[PDB]
């Protein structure tokens, strides 16, 4: 139950390997998930334009 | 920097915002797409002819060439576009989705 | 019934009783012998801890 | 080297271009014969490390694991040649082309003069293994396995890169003799914590450590026979090999970081050797075995004394070979009877005689009894053990009384039994089973000898 | 960086009311940030419920920050020691519970503050000793 | 299209992209790129697919504001400095307004959204053009001008270019879209030594070439798309998907593979600049490429997936195009590791 | 070169080699009605080589010496196994019609490289454009399932859009009652077991899914069984009209370069055949393709390129 | 149906075909000289002669050297009344200490 | 035998997303030929009104 279930099979490959894992699944869904709509796609370019020209002072 | 130069660059920044904030119509885009060149010869024209560099008329005249050239290009764009969906909203102008 | 359902991972195996292999009858046929096992007959989950050579469950008289 | 890396080197042409059906045996002779060069580096002189060229030394530590992996070379090709009769010419070419490649880079890896030099061929081992586990495979995990094993090993190496060029920029050479004789002390400060974690956790995962070794049941298990001796017999003591090197610029910072990593190999020790006391797959039992031995070895090489380096070695050689041993034993009965369960092939010194003699010293070398090249290391890790903290042999003395109930459990569960009645396939053992056990065993007797040879470089 | 000077300038246990508020313009400015991208790539609904995602999104983001500049103020003053990289841990991850705290999830709470808090930590790290993830290019 | 006619458009994109790297003055810097871009349009639309018009319209309304945002900052550095020669910018809104006008041409930040769909629109052939001759003429500009671009502006832009395309390709199907997603995470790591050290820009680009114009162009010989496809490859040349390994495991860069050149030599630069910890995040997301590379391995000759009986028909039968310059390509893609010092014929 | 891009650039116009006797005509009829034979006599009559409708071995015989394979190595189903047992498990059914659609793709292509290569014409015995009837009377007799169907569309979808339609297609209409006599005539055992049900269903699904539609893009001559056996009056109807459908009428070299370059590549005109679409009657499986592939590699000829084969005795071999 | 593939053969019995068979391979001839290779190339000169070379190596990390070493500077120390073994290392005379 | 792909391994890869979800639940995968599916054609012969109705194929009728 503890040592071979539990701690080994279950928790020490549900904390190091697989939630690394699922991190890198959760928003890998997201980023491949672009409508395809030129309007969101040049509206996120609008917000890049502005962020890095003044508000994060890129700059200077 | 006098207030001349300002009111163009800061058209070339409000036509640069309409460009790329598509709204239902890609000849709009286009059409907004026009401005900065316009914004781009007349910026350049003040500081050239100002500054009295007389070679660098060419650029003026160079600019205009090409940055229609896309433009030649655009509207045939448009106009293939609008022979397959019959039509230039932009909505429909995301068939690439997968 | 399967195991209660604690998170553990059990899954539906059944929950057979906890008896060792000892507790067997062993002038029954016995498809597995030196196990007291037949054949088919769904093996307890600890069956490798109540094995005949391991811990077993026998009534003692006290 | 040139002496012998080109010798093994030539064996690729030479097996691509082999007979039809010579293959095995052309491979065989010459493999035995690369081994026969390789014991002439046995020798080491009396403190310097037997330097060749620029890129390329030996001292008395690499040679006794370069000799263990040539030797290994022909073990893999005759218990591997059973199954792999049965597919194109083509496709058992390329095995024996991946074997000869893989044993390439271990003499080269181990030799390696040049820090970097040794990262880039240790991590160039992954690509001979994966394509073993996945490609030739007798499962379906192992498609899971393969990337397990692949990751673990990359995301601590690669740490290991970014830290090994550091050291480039910062000090100079990273020469394994400019390192040494300019060891400077490495103070204690959260950027040399790092550098510490850095340089350590990349092998530390290849040993494999407690907790990060769940790759481990899942490449060897699944793994083909000439891949699961390799995975398990020589390149865990590659992590070994960059641990005892490496270490020779970590001081004094290990002793005061080395705590988590003691407490861990210690104490999951214990817990490992308890997965083995009930286990269902007689490789996976062997698996687990691996990793209670390598946390012995993971303790014993952070005191950093003279007798923990002689036991690490001890043990490192003697575990590859005893571990290598069981992996051939479960071979053959997963041969027979097509499964990996332990209980369904109840009964094998009734059929088998001498299997159950060849069990009997495979499990009694893993028992390490005296004077058994594993008892000849473990021993010498719990002296030294005991003299850093005299509690540790409470731990260090469990496993030892727990290793023996698993190591005789397969033996009771597996030979000393009534035979399973509805098996009946069961052979009597090819002379290639018999003569490729007793290729594992009698040097491993005859190393008993003489333990100055492997006893490492501080004898 | 005006909001950054904003925040490191405060010393470690003291003006804890500042650093706080700080924390909560740097969460809040990244709130800003995230949402306005997720409003562009996912046009949402009438604008009522862009609203919605965006006050969501900012929510979180400035709680995250809120209640790690209070908490990693405040044990340098309990404590009694600011240079401790741990006077982070302990505030950096809990941001990760006030995540799980807004997302009702348990296993992504004490997720975050796993990771959370080996990176707040590591932030401290960076100014101690003189850690730059943008170094100028010098050789 | 006419082959004279094809022949044609394509030197014009080979003129123009040699007009960048052979130009003194920043408007035939601009000059080249709208005759490149005013060539490859009808090179994408080989097939006149409505797919094919999808992505000629993306790239182009991707493409053209940029050389417009790419003339924006021409005139305001003329502006607040008067000199037009290829050099260091004086003035740094304008030089803020040039990465970016730069980036996006190619697409590395949120820029990169076109750089998907185009591929997958398009034919093979005509995505190895976009995604092996495009990139270096944007990166011919930035080489030039690398002595003052802002650190701060170009790392973040090359983080995100790494961890945006190493992330989607995960859940990517169409292997013109894994391409662009690879394409992606290896552009960030040529370009993040780029304010550093130029020469191991221009090291990976050739390295990263090599690959990618071996690896699309030999896909081209299975005449394949879909992972599916590509599955099925192994019965009719499984020496082709035997390559197609060695090629997908260089193309991770593990090592004694000529795909670990760059990456090795990267971290060597920005260790030597005391940045250490962007390159060990940069290190790490790599693992991320490997990942949906070791997938598509696992598909193509690691396993065997079932085939069709009607596929028995393609055995008796044989390819017909010549591949041209393939076979010499993987073996300096996979096996150049050991001529590692040829780092300094290149500078 | 085998046509490349040189060769068009150079001046290997298509269009200049065309003469008015380059025909993509077909003989298609119902079945058993002697098609074949009017067919044949049309191509001796005019400059038109025939084209005998594609079998199972039809890829074996353009490929190698023409000596047809083993059933199981060229196509792994038979015709008289379908007929025996159309209902069978096996998949026989579906995989003899898919198996004879990719045949049929084979003969279009040849057909259409030799005529824009020579500018002979070719008549064909069901063309690729005929196979579809077929299955929908094979589904709709229930010897195969619906997953058959939509699978066979894909690929008429996929491929068949790459070319382009016959000029004026031939049919023959003899009744059903007819051909059930007509096949007994023949008297292979195989043969007489079909039911009148699928020939009934044959026809049915002829004249309203094949003569309609393809009228649109070629007209449509039928030749009833009396007309059939003529042969001489049935030339002059089809000298008789100019093919002012599909887009012969508007037809140029750099179409025609492009054709020729698709089909030429005789992998490309049948990569699409092969559609990882997972069916139970066309799915081979790893193990058994595998095995086959190995049986097929230690055939002579085919261990390497063709001329390449040491085996058969390909001389300079060390200097090819 | 689903897939259409041959089942698990057989496990063939190599013993079966040749009753003396070796494990090796199919073919008899080639494996009767397997054991006659994998024998003499094997225990013979690499576990018998490899055994005599390693056991009979000219002496490895010189120890009866160094235990030569040891009877003279013994001898030398005792004889004159000196102790065996200075505590110091390495000459302190020399050293200059800080301060 | 070893474990080879099955029918049921590869409907894993075959989707139109690797790992799909909610919102790629109904992306259908690209067609095999690339070649979208042409929808309906867009053109509108103009009923001319003279005075005799005209229909035209652009200018020529
Ligand atoms: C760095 C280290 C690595 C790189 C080293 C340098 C070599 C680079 C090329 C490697 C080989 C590429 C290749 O062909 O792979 C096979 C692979 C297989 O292609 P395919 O399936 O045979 O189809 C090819 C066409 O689509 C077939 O289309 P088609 O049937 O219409 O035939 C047209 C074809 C065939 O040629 C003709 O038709 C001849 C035309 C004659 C009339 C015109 C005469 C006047 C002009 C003559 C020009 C010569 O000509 C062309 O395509 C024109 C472009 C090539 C010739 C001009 C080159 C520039 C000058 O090629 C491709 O996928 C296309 C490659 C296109 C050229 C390379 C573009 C990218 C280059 C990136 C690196 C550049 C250097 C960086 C430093
Ligand atoms: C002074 C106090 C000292 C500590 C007292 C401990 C009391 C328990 C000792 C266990 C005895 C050994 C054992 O495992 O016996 C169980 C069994 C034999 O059972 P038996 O009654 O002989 O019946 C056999 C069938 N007729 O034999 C078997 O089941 C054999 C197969 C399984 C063996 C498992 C052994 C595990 C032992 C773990 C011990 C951990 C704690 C050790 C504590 C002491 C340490 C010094
Ligand atoms: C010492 C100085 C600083 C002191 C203050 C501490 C730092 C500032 C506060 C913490 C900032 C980092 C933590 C994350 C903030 C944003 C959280 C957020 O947006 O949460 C909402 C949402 C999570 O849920 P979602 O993924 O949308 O799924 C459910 C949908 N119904 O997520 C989203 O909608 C966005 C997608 C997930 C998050 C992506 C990454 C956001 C953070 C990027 C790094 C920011 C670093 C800031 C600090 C350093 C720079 C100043
Ligand atoms: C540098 C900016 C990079 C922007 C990249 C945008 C495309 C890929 C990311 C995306 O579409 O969304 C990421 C982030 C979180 O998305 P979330 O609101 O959690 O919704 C997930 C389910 N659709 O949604 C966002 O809007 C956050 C984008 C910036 C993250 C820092
Ligand atoms: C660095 C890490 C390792 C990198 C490489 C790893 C490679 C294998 C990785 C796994 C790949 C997936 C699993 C196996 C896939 C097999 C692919 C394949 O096509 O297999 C079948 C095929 C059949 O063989 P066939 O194509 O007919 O050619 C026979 C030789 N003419 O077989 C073949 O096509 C194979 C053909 C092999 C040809 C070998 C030629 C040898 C030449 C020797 C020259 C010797 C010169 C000696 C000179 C001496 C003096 C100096
Ligand atoms: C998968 C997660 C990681 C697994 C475990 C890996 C090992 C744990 C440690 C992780 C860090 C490894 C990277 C080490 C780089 C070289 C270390 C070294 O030589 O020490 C330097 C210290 O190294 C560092 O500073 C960086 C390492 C510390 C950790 C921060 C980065 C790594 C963690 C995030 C990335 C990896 C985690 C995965 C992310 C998805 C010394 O330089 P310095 O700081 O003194 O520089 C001069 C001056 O003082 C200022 O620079
Ligand atoms: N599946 C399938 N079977 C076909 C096709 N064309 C012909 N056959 C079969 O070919 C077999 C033999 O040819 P028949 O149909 O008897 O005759 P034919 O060659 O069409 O015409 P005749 O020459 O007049 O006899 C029959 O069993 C047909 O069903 C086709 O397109 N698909």
């Amino acid at each position: 139950k503890s040592a071979s279930s539990l701690l080994d099979l279950i928790w020490l490959e549900t904390i190091l390997p697989k939630t690394t894992s699922f991190i890198q699944m959760k928003m890998s869904i997201m980023v491949s998930n672009q409508k395809g709509l030129i309007k969101l796609y040049f509206l996120s370019f609008l917000i890049t334009i502005m962020i890095s020209m003044t508000l994060f002072n890129y700059h200077e | 920097m006098p207030l001349v130069y300002m009111n163009i660059i800061m058209a070339f920044a409000i036509a640069l915002a309409g460009l790329l904030m598509y709204r239902s119509h890609l000849m709009s885009s286009l059409l907004c797409l026009e401005g900065m060149m316009l914004s781009l010869f007349i910026m350049s024209t003040l500081i050239i002819l100002n500054t009295h560099f007389t070679l660098a008329n060419m650029m003026p005249i160079i600019l205009l060439v090409f940055a229609a050239c896309e433009a030649a290009l655009g509207l045939s764009l448009l106009v293939m576009v609008s022979n397959t969906y019959g039509t230039d909203y932009v909505q429909n102008l995301n068939l690439l989705q997968c | 019934e399967p195991y209660p359902d604690d998170g553990m991972g059990y899954g539906d195996y059944p929950k057979l009783p906890d008896r060792s292999q000892q507790e067997r009858d062993p002038w029954y046929d016995w498809d597995h012998p030196d196990l007291r096992l037949n054949w088919g007959e769904p093996i307890h989950w600890d069956l490798d801890m109540y094995i005949r050579n391991r811990v077993d469950t026998s009534p003692t008289p006290v | 080297m040139l002496k012998i890396i080109i010798p093994t080197t030539m064996l690729l042409p030479m097996t691509w271009m082999s007979k039809h059906n010579m293959i095995w045996i052309n491979a065989t002779v010459h493999s035995l014969l690369i081994s026969l060069i390789s014991l002439s580096l046995l020798n080491q002189l009396g403190e310097n490390s037997l330097n060749f060229s620029l890129t390329f030394f030996s001292d008395s530590l690499s040679a006794p694991l370069l000799v263990l992996t040539t030797w290994l070379l022909p073990l893999m090709l005759m218990a591997s040649q059973s199954h792999l009769s049965k597919e194109t010419t083509t496709r058992k070419k390329l095995y024996i082309t991946m074997l000869i490649l893989l044993q390439l880079f271990l003499i080269m890896t181990f030799t390696a003069t040049e820090l970097i030099l040794f990262y880039i061929l240790f991590e160039a081992t992954l690509v001979p293994t994966l394509i073993i586990i996945t490609r030739w495979g007798n499962q379906t995990e192992r498609l899971n396995a393969g990337l397990y094993f692949l990751f673990y090993t990359l995301a601590g190496s690669l740490p290991l890169l970014v830290a090994l060029v550091y050291i480039q920029n910062t000090t100079g050479s990273l020469n394994f003799l400019i390192i040494h004789y300019w060891s400077h002390p490495l103070s204690n400060s959260w950027s040399n914590i790092f550098m510490w974690l850095a340089c350590i956790m990349a092998f530390m995962v290849k040993m494999p450590l407690y907790g990060l070794h769940l790759w481990l049941p899942k490449a060897h298990v699944e793994a083909p026979i000439a891949g699961s001796m390799v995975l398990a017999a020589v390149l865990l003591k590659l992590g070994g090999y960059g641990m005892m090197r490496i270490t020779t610029i970590l001081n004094p910072l290990t002793n005061y970081m080395a705590y988590p990593f003691l407490m861990l190999s210690m104490w999951g020790m214990i817990m490992t050797s308890s997965i083995c006391l009930r286990q269902t797959d007689l490789k996976s039992l062997i698996a687990y075995s691996s990793v209670s031995h390598m946390a012995l070895v993971i303790v014993a090489i952070m005191i950093q004394t003279p007798w923990s380096f002689m036991g690490a070695t001890a043990l490192m050689i003697a575990h590859g070979l005893t571990s290598s041993m069981l992996f051939c034993l479960a071979n053959t009965n997963y041969e027979r009877v097509h499964s990996r369960t332990m209980i369904l092939a109840r009964g094998l010194q009734t059929l088998l005689p001498l299997m159950a003699t060849w069990w009997l010293m495979a499990s009694l070398t893993n028992l390490a009894l005296p004077p058994s090249i594993n008892l000849i290391g473990e021993l010498f890790i719990i002296t030294a053990s005991f003299s850093w903290s005299n509690i540790t042999i409470i731990l260090m003395g469990m496993n030892m009384m727990i290793t023996a109930l698993y190591s005789l459990y397969m033996l009771i569960t597996t030979q000393r039994g009534k035979y399973t009645h509805h098996i009946n396939n069961i052979k009597a053992s090819f002379t290639r089973e018999n003569a490729l056990m007793a290729l594992h065993i009698l040097p491993l007797l005859l190393l008993t000898l003489n333990p100055k040879m492997i006893l490492g470089p501080l004898y | 960086k005006t909001l950054l000077h904003k925040y490191s300038d405060i010393p470690e246990g003291t003006e804890c009311h500042r650093k706080a508020y700080a924390s909560t313009s740097i969460g809040g400015a990244t709130g800003l940030i995230v949402s306005a991208y997720s409003i562009a790539l996912k046009p949402p609904a009438s604008f009522l419920e862009g609203v919605a995602r965006t006050g969501r999104y900012t929510f979180t983001s400035a709680a995250i920050g809120a209640i790690f500049g209070l908490t990693s103020c405040i044990s340098a003053q309990v404590r009694e020691k600011p240079d401790d990289p741990l006077n982070y841990f302990i505030g950096g991850c809990a941001g990760g519970l006030t995540l799980g705290a807004r997302t009702r999830s348990y296993g992504i709470g004490a997720a975050a503050c796993a990771y959370m808090g080996l990176t707040a930590a590591l932030v401290k790290m960076g100014q101690l000793e003189g850690w730059q993830v943008f170094a100028e290019p010098k050789v | 299209m006419n082959p004279i006619i094809y022949t044609t458009l394509i030197m014009t994109v080979m003129s123009g992209t040699m007009l960048v790297m052979i130009s003194s003055h920043w408007l035939l810097i601009w000059i080249g790129f709208e005759m490149n871009l005013l060539a490859m349009i009808p090179v994408l639309m080989k097939n006149f697919n409505p797919r094919a018009t999808e992505a000629a319209t993306k790239y182009f309304l991707t493409q053209a504001t940029a050389s417009m945002m790419l003339m924006m900052a021409i005139i305001i550095n003329l502006l607040y400095s008067g000199q037009w020669t290829i050099t260091k910018m004086f003035n740094p809104v304008a030089m803020t307004m040039m990465t970016m006008a730069l980036a996006m041409k190619l697409g590395l930040s949120p820029f990169h959204f076109w750089v998907p769909e185009v591929t997958q629109g398009i034919s093979l052939q005509a995505g190895l053009l976009l995604l092996t001759w495009q990139k270096l003429a944007p990166l011919s500009v930035l080489c030039q001008i690398s002595q003052s671009i802002n650190p701060n502006l170009m790392l973040t832009m090359a983080m995100l270019s790494i961890l945006i395309g190493g992330w989607g390709g995960l859940n990517q199907t169409q292997l013109r879209k894994i391409m662009a997603y690879s394409s992606i995470a290896h552009m960030g790591w040529m370009t993040a030594v780029l304010p550093y050290n130029t020469t191991m820009t221009i090291l990976n680009l050739l390295i990263y070439i090599t690959m990618t114009l071996a690896m699309f162009m030999l896909l081209i010989h299975s005449s394949a798309t879909t992972t599916l496809s590509l599955s099925h490859t192994w019965n009719k040349m499984p020496v082709i998907t035997s390559l197609m390994m060695v090629t997908l495991l260089s193309m991770g860069g593990l090592p004694p593979l000529s795909g670990f050149m760059p990456k090795w030599m990267i971290i060597q630069e920005m260790t030597k600049n005391e940045s250490i910890i962007m390159p060990t995040l940069m290190a790490m997301t790599a693992l991320l490429n490997l990942y949906f590379y070791m997938r598509l391995a696992y598909s193509s000759s690691l396993t065997m997936f079932p085939s069709t009986n009607n596929m028995k028909m393609k055995w008796q039968f044989e390819h017909t195009k010549q591949m041209k310059l393939l076979p010499t390509m993987i073996v300096l893609s996979t096996l150049v590791l050991p001529m590692t010092p040829a780092l300094s014929s290149l500078n | 070169l085998q046509y490349g891009p040189l060769a068009f650039v150079l001046g290997e116009r298509t269009t200049r080699k065309l003469t008015e006797t380059s025909k993509v005509i077909t003989v298609d009829g119902n079945i058993c009605s002697g098609k074949g034979r009017l067919a044949r006599e049309i191509a001796e009559k005019l400059g038109l080589r025939h084209f005998p409708e594609a079998g199972i071995h039809y890829a074996d015989s353009t490929t190698g010496d023409g000596k047809p394979l083993d059933v199981q190595l060229s196509g792994n189903c038979s015709l008289e196994k379908f007929y025996d047992d159309p209902k069978s498990n096996d998949g026989n059914s579906y995989r003899l019609q898919s198996w004879l659609y990719a045949s049929r793709l084979l003969q279009y292509a040849d057909a259409l490289e030799h005529l824009l290569s020579t500018g002979q014409g070719v008549v064909l015995e069901r063309s690729i454009y005929s196979d579809f009837v077929f299955l929908e009377a094979m589904y709709r007799q229930g010897f195969i399932r619906k997953q058959c169907v939509e699978h066979y569309n894909e690929v008429k979808k996929v491929t068949a859009c790459e070319y382009l339609p016959p000029h004026v297609v031939v049919y023959v209409d003899v009744p059903v009652p007819e051909i059930q006599s007509r096949i007994q005539k023949k008297g292979n055992p195989h043969e007489m077991k079909i039911t009148a049900a699928y020939l009934q269903d044959i026809e049915n699904a002829y004249k309203k899914t094949f003569l309609p539609e393809m009228s649109e893009k070629c007209e449509v001559l039928q030749y009833s069984a009396r007309e059939a056996e003529d042969a001489e009056k049935v030339v002059e109807d089809i000298e008789y009209l100019k093919c002012d459908k599909g887009p012969w009428p508007d037809q140029d070299d750099r179409t025609f370069h492009r054709l020729r370059m698709l089909v030429q590549n005789k992998l490309e005109v049948l990569n699409y055949t092969t559609i990882p679409v997972y069916l139970p009657e066309i799915t081979i499986g790893a193990h058994q393709s595998d095995r086959v592939f190995q049986k097929f590699t230690e055939l002579p000829g085919r261990k390497y390129s063709p001329g390449y084969n040491e085996d058969v005795g390909d001389k300079w071999i060390w200097l090819k | 149906i689903r897939l259409q593939e041959d089942p698990d053969p057989e496990d063939e019995n190599l013993y079966e075909k040749n009753p003396d068979s070796h494990g090796y391979d199919k073919d008899p001839i080639v494996d009767l000289w397997n054991m006659r290779v994998v024998f003499f190339f094997g225990f013979s000169i690499v576990l018998v002669l490899g055994s005599t070379f390693v056991a009979y190596l000219p002496d490895y990390r010189m120890q009866e050297w160094a235990r030569r070493e040891a009877e003279r500077l013994v001898k030398y120390r005792e004889a004159n009344g000196l102790p065996l073994m200075e505590s110091n290392c390495f000459d302190p005379n020399k050293i200059q200490l800080p301060e | 035998r070893q474990w080879q792909p099955d029918v049921e391994w590869a409907e894993q890869f075959g989707g139109a997303v690797m790992y799909p979800t909610k919102e790629t639940a109904h992306w259908k995968p690209p067609p095999w030929n690339d070649v979208d599916p042409p929808k309906d054609t867009l053109v509108s012969n103009l009923t001319l009104n003279f005075g005799l109705v005209m229909e035209l194929s652009g200018e020529m009728v």
